[PDB]
C-alpha cells in the first residue's frame, strides 16, 4: 500500500531458506525452480 | 438492554410503596408465593445434598430450622413473607396493573426454573424490578455506610452500569418470580425497535438529523436579525456554539473513520464486514442534502465555521452509496438531491452569465463540492443510475454554461479557469451519456430521449434533438482537428489558455473511460455489444491525442511562467497508456534530446561561470540557478509520461533489443550525468519541489507505476536494464575496471584510451561456468548479432554503462 517494492525487509539469515509452496483442496500448480533457464519464463524480463 | 432510567455521591432512591394501600384481591397468590419461596429454598437444600434438620447447628452449613410442614412452626412462615409483600407492592406501584386471567385453585413437585426465555416487554419489567431490588439493597447498605463519611461499597453502582456476574442474584430472583407468574398466568401491563434502529449509527444519525433543523432555526434567526435589527445577543447562542464547536468535528471524524462501512454493499462488502442498512444510506443522503441547502446562502455567516462546513460537505460527498439511494429511495430525499443538483446547475449558469454573493457560495464552497461528488461517482462507476433524467439535463446545462465561458477573457476568468476545468473534467468522467458524437446517442440507453417518449420530451421541455441541446461543443472531430492544428502551429498558453485549461481535460477524460465501451475494446456481454456502440473512440484517436499533447508541450517547453504544464501532465497521465510503440521514436526521443541539449548548454555556462571567483561570477551563477530551476520545471512536467511509457514497454524492449530504446537510454544517461556533475541542479530541484508542491504528485506517480524521485528512480533506474542488456557479461570485467578507472577522477576520453589498452582483460565462456549460461542466454536472444563485437562498440557501451553505474551508486551511497 505504501509503494514499497520489497515485500519483506530486515530478515536475519539464520540457518538459511528453502523454496516452499502450499496448496488447498482441489488446487494444482507448477513449481519451476529453474534447472533449465530456457524453460524459465519471465526471467529475462526481471531478475536476469 | 436498550433502556435507561433517564434520571437526573450516588444515592439510590427506593420506591415509595408503604404510603399507598396494597391491594389484597390476589392474596391467594401472595401468600402462596411467599411460602413457595421457602419451599424452593428447601428444594435448593435437597440439591445441596445435605438434608434439613430440626435442631440448631452451625455444622450443617445450611438452614438449621428447616422442618417438614407437619412439624414446621409458623413463626418463620409469618416472617419470611415480608420480602414477597414488598416485591409485589413495588411491582404494582410502578403503574403496572396485574390481572388474573385464570380462575382456579414435603416436596415442591412443580419445579420453578429460570433457564427458559421470555418476551422482551415483560423481561424489561423484570429487569426494572431487579434494579429496584438492587437500589433498595444499596440504600439499606449506604444507610449504615454513611456513618463514617469515607469510602464506599464496591457494589454501590447503578444497575445498568454493573456487570451481569453480580447482577445474577437480582436477575435470577426477578426471573423466578416472573416464571411463577407466567406458568400461573398473571397478565401484568403498564419499544418494538428493530436491530437496525438499535445500532449506534442509526441513533447518532437521527440525532444529527434533528440538530440540522435545530441549527437551521437559529441561522434563520441570525438572517432575520442581520436583515433588520442587528443585535449581538442571540437567543440561541448556546446552540450556535454547540453546533460550531463539537458537532461538526464529531460528524467529520466519525464519517472519516467509518467511510468504508457506510459505503459497503451486501453484494460485495468493501470493509472487514457489515454494511449500513438501506434506510441508513438514505438518511446519510438526506443529511448531505440538508447540509448542502444549509450552506446554500449565508455563507458569509458563521465564517469561522465555513472551513468546517466545507470539510464536512467534502466528507459527506464521499462514502455516499447513491446507487441504492436512487434505487427506490424515499421521495423526499430524492427530491432534495434533485433540487440540489438543479440549484447547482442554475448557480453555475448565474456566474457564467455574470462573467459574460454567488462567487463566495460557488467558488469557495459549491464548485469543489460538486467536483468531489463527480470524482466519487466516476470512480465508483455510479453514473449508470445516479445521473439521469432531470439530473442529466442539469449536468448538460452545467456543461454548456461552463463551456460558454470561452468567450470571456477578463481578469477573473483567468484565475477561475483552473477550478472550472477540474470540475468539468470530473463531470466528463462522471457523465454516463456521450455528449460528443450525439448522432450515435440513440443506441445508448443513457440519453434522456431514449428513456422518455417523444410526447414526454415535449412536455418536459426537451426539444427531441440532442444536437440542439449541445451546440456549444461540436462533435469530437473538429476539436481534435483544432488541437492538432494548434500543436502544429505552436500555440502558447497565453495565446489560447482556454483550450489547454478546459478543452484538453475534455478529451483527456472522455477518451479513456469511453474507450472500453468503444468498438475496439472487447465486449463483456455479446448481446450488450450487439447494438452499434454510441461511442466510436479507439486507440488511434487517443494516440493522436497523446501526440498532440506532446507536441504542445515541446512547443512551450521554453516559455516562462508555464505553470500549468505539470497539471496538463497529470491530465495526460491516464491517457498516456495504450500508446503505439513508434511514438518512442517519434515524440519522446526528439523532446528528450532537446532537453539534453539545453541541459548541456546551461551546464557549460555554469562551468564557464564557476571557473572564476568574482561577484559577476556569483551573478552568473544566480542566472544559471534560475535557468536550472526552469529546466527542473520542464523536466518534472515531461518525465511522468516517459515513466509510464517505459513501464508499459519495458518487457517488449527487453525481449527484443530496440535501437531506439538504447539511444534513449544513452541520452537520459547524459542528462543524469549532467545533474550529477552540477550541485546547482540538485539544490534547484530541492527548492522547486517544496515550492510547487510537486512532491505529492511524484509520490502519487510512484505508488501508481526520496525528494529526488523524478530524477534517480524515474529514469536510468527503470531504464538501467535496457542499457545493461546490450553490454556483454564477458565484458563485465572491463566494467568495474572502467569503474575503478572512473574512481581515479579520470575524464571520459582518458578512460576510453585505457579501455582500448585493455581489450584482452575481458573474460571468456570457458573461464567460469557461472557466466556460461549467461552467454548461452545472450546468443539465444532473437535480435542480437555479433556486430557489437567490434572494439569501438564495446568501448562505447562499456564506458557509458560504467559511468552510469558509478554515478548511480554514488547517488545511493554518499
Amino acid at each position: 500500500d505504501s509503494g514499497s517494492e520489497t515485500a519483506f525487509r530486515e530478515i536475519e539469515i539464520g540457518d538459511g531458506f528453502l523454496p516452499v509452496c502450499s496448496l488447498g483442496p482441489g488446487q494444482v500448480g507448477h513449481l519451476n525452480l529453474g534447472q533449465d533457464v530456457s524453460s524459465l519464463r519471465f526471467f529475462a524480463i526481471c531478475g536476469l | 438492554s436498550y433502556s435507561s432510567k433517564a434520571e437526573k455521591n450516588f444515592d439510590p432512591r427506593p420506591v415509595e410503596t408503604l404510603n399507598v394501600i396494597i391491594p389484597e384481591k390476589l392474596d391467594s397468590f401472595i401468600n402462596k408465593f411467599a411460602e413457595y419461596t421457602h419451599e424452593k429454598w428447601a428444594f435448593d437444600k435437597i440439591q445441596n445434598n445435605w438434608s434439613y434438620g430440626e435442631n440448631v447447628d452451625e455444622e450443617l452449613k445450611t438452614h438449621p430450622m428447616l422442618r417438614p410442614y407437619k412439624t414446621f412452626s409458623e413463626k418463620d412462615k409469618e416472617i419470611y413473607r415480608w420480602p414477597i409483600k414488598e416485591s409485589l407492592k413495588a411491582m404494582i406501584a410502578w403503574e403496572w396493573t396485574i390481572e388474573k386471567a385464570r380462575e382456579g385453585e414435603y416436596n415442591p413437585q412443580p419445579p420453578d426454573l429460570s433457564g427458559v426465555t421470555l418476551s422482551r416487554e415483560l423481561q424489561a419489567m423484570a429487569e426494572q424490578l431487579a434494579e429496584n431490588y438492587h437500589n433498595t439493597w444499596g440504600r439499606k447498605k449506604k444507610q449504615e455506610l454513611e456513618a463514617k463519611g469515607g469510602g464506599t461499597h464496591p457494589l454501590l453502582v447503578p444497575y445498568d452500569t454493573l456487570t451481569a456476574k453480580e447482577k445474577a442474584r437480582d436477575r435470577e430472583k426477578a426471573q423466578e418470580l416472573l416464571k411463577f407468574l407466567q406458568m400461573n398466568g398473571y397478565a401484568v401491563t403498564r419499544l418494538d425497535t428493530s436491530s437496525i434502529e438499535k445500532r449506534f449509527a442509526f441513533g447518532f444519525l437521527q440525532q444529527l438529523l434533528r440538530w440540522m433543523d435545530i441549527s437551521q432555526e437559529f441561522i434563520a434567526h441570525l438572517e432575520a436579525v442581520v436583515s433588520s435589527g442587528r443585535v449581538e445577543k442571540s437567543p440561541h447562542e448556546q446552540e450556535i456554539k454547540f453546533f460550531a464547536k463539537i458537532l461538526l468535528p464529531l460528524i467529520n471524524q466519525y464519517f472519516t473513520n467509518h467511510c468504508l462501512y457506510f459505503l459497503s454493499t451486501p453484494a460485495k462488502v468493501l470493509g472487514s464486514g457489515g454494511h449500513a442498512s438501506n434506510k441508513e444510506k438514505e438518511m446519510i443522503t438526506s443529511l448531505f442534502c440538508k447540509l448542502a441547502a444549509l450552506v446554500r446562502h449565508r455563507v458569509s455567516l458563521f465564517g469561522t465555521d465555513a472551513p468546517a462546513v466545507v470539510n464536512c460537505l467534502h466528507i459527506l460527498a464521499r462514502s455516499l452509496d447513491a446507487r441504492t439511494v436512487m434505487k427506490s429511495g424515499p421521495e423526499i430525499v430524492k427530491a432534495g438531491l434533485r433540487s440540489f443538483f438543479e440549484s447547482a446547475s442554475e448557480d453555475i449558469e448565474k456566474m457564467v452569465e455574470n462573467l459574460r454573493q454567488n462567487l463566495t457560495y460557488t467558488t469557495v464552497a459549491l464548485l469543489p463540492v460538486l467536483t468531489t461528488l463527480f470524482q466519487h461517482i466516476a470512480q465508483h462507476q455510479f453514473g449508470d443510475d445516479v445521473i439521469l433524467d432531470d439530473v442529466q439535463v442539469s449536468c448538460y446545462r452545467t456543461l454548456c454554461s461552463i463551456y460558454s465561458l470561452g468567450t470571456t477573457k477578463n481578469t477573473y476568468v483567468e484565475k477561475l479557469r483552473p477550478a472550472l476545468g477540474e470540475c468539468l473534467a470530473r463531470l466528463a468522467a462522471a457523465m454516463p451519456v456521450a455528449f460528443l458524437e450525439p448522432q450515435l446517442n440513440e443506441y445508448n440507453a443513457c440519453s434522456v430521449y431514449t428513456t422518455k417518449s417523444p410526447r414526454e420530451r415535449a412536455i418536459l421541455g426537451l426539444p427531441n434533438s440532442v444536437e440542439e441541446m449541445c451546440p456549444d461543443i461540436p462533435v469530437l472531430d473538429r476539436l481534435m482537428a483544432d488541437i492538432g492544428g494548434l500543436a502544429e502551429s505552436g500555440a502558447r498558453y497565453t495565446e489560447m489558455p482556454h483550450v489547454i485549461e478546459i478543452t484538453l481535460p475534455m478529451l483527456c477524460s472522455y477518451l479513456p473511460r469511453w474507450w472500453e465501451r468503444g468498438p475496439e475494446a472487447p465486449p463483456p456481454a455479446l448481446p450488450a455489444g450487439a447494438p452499434p456502440p454510441c461511442t466510436a473512440v479507439t486507440s488511434d484517436h487517443l494516440n493522436s491525442l497523446l501526440g498532440n499533447i506532446l507536441r504542445i508541450i515541446v512547443n512551450n517547453l521554453g516559455i516562462d511562467e508555464a505553470t500549468w504544464m505539470k497539471r496538463l501532465a497529470v491530465f495526460a497521465q491516464p491517457i498516456v497508456s495504450r500508446a503505439r510503440p513508434e511514438l518512442l521514436h517519434s515524440h519522446f526521443i526528439p523532446t528528450i534530446g532537446r532537453l539534453r541539449k539545453r541541459a548541456g548548454k546551461v551546464v557549460a555556462e555554469e562551468e564557464q561561470l564557476r571557473l572564476e571567483a568574482k561577484a559577476e561570477a556569483e551573478e552568473g551563477e544566480l542566472l544559471v540557478r534560475d535557468e536550472f530551476s526552469v529546466l527542473c520545471r520542464d523536466l518534472y512536467a515531461l518525465y511522468p509520461l516517459l515513466i509510464r511509457y517505459v513501464d508499459n514497454n519495458r518487457a517488449h524492449w527487453l525481449t527484443e533489443p530496440n535501437a531506439n530504446a538504447e539511444e534513449l537510454f544513452r541520452m537520459v544517461g547524459e542528462i543524469f550525468i549532467y545533474w550529477s556533475k552540477s550541485h546547482n541542479f540538485k539544490r534547484e530541484e530541492q527548492n522547486f519541489v517544496v515550492q510547487n508542491e510537486i512532491n505529492n504528485m511524484s509520490f502519487l506517480t510512484a505508488d501508481s507505476k526520496s525528494v529526488q524521485t523524478s530524477l534517480i528512480v524515474a529514469t536510468l533506474k527503470k531504464m538501467l536494464p535496457i542499457g545493461l542488456n546490450m553490454c556483454a557479461p564477458t565484458d563485465q570485467d572491463l566494467i568495474m575496471l572502467a569503474k575503478t578507472r572512473y574512481a581515479l577522477k579520470d575524464t571520459d576520453e582518458e578512460v576510453r584510451e585505457f579501455l582500448q589498452n585493455n581489450l584482452h582483460l575481458q573474460g571468456k565462456v570457458e573461464g567460469s561456468p557461472s557466466l556460461r549460461w549467461q552467454m548461452a542466454l545472450y546468443r539465444g536472444l532473437p535480435g542480437r548479432e555479433e556486430d557489437a563485437d567490434d572494439p569501438e562498440k564495446i568501448v562505447r557501451r562499456v564506458q557509458e554503462v560504467s559511468a552510469v553505474l558509478y554515478h548511480l551508486e554514488q547517488t545511493e551511497h554518499p
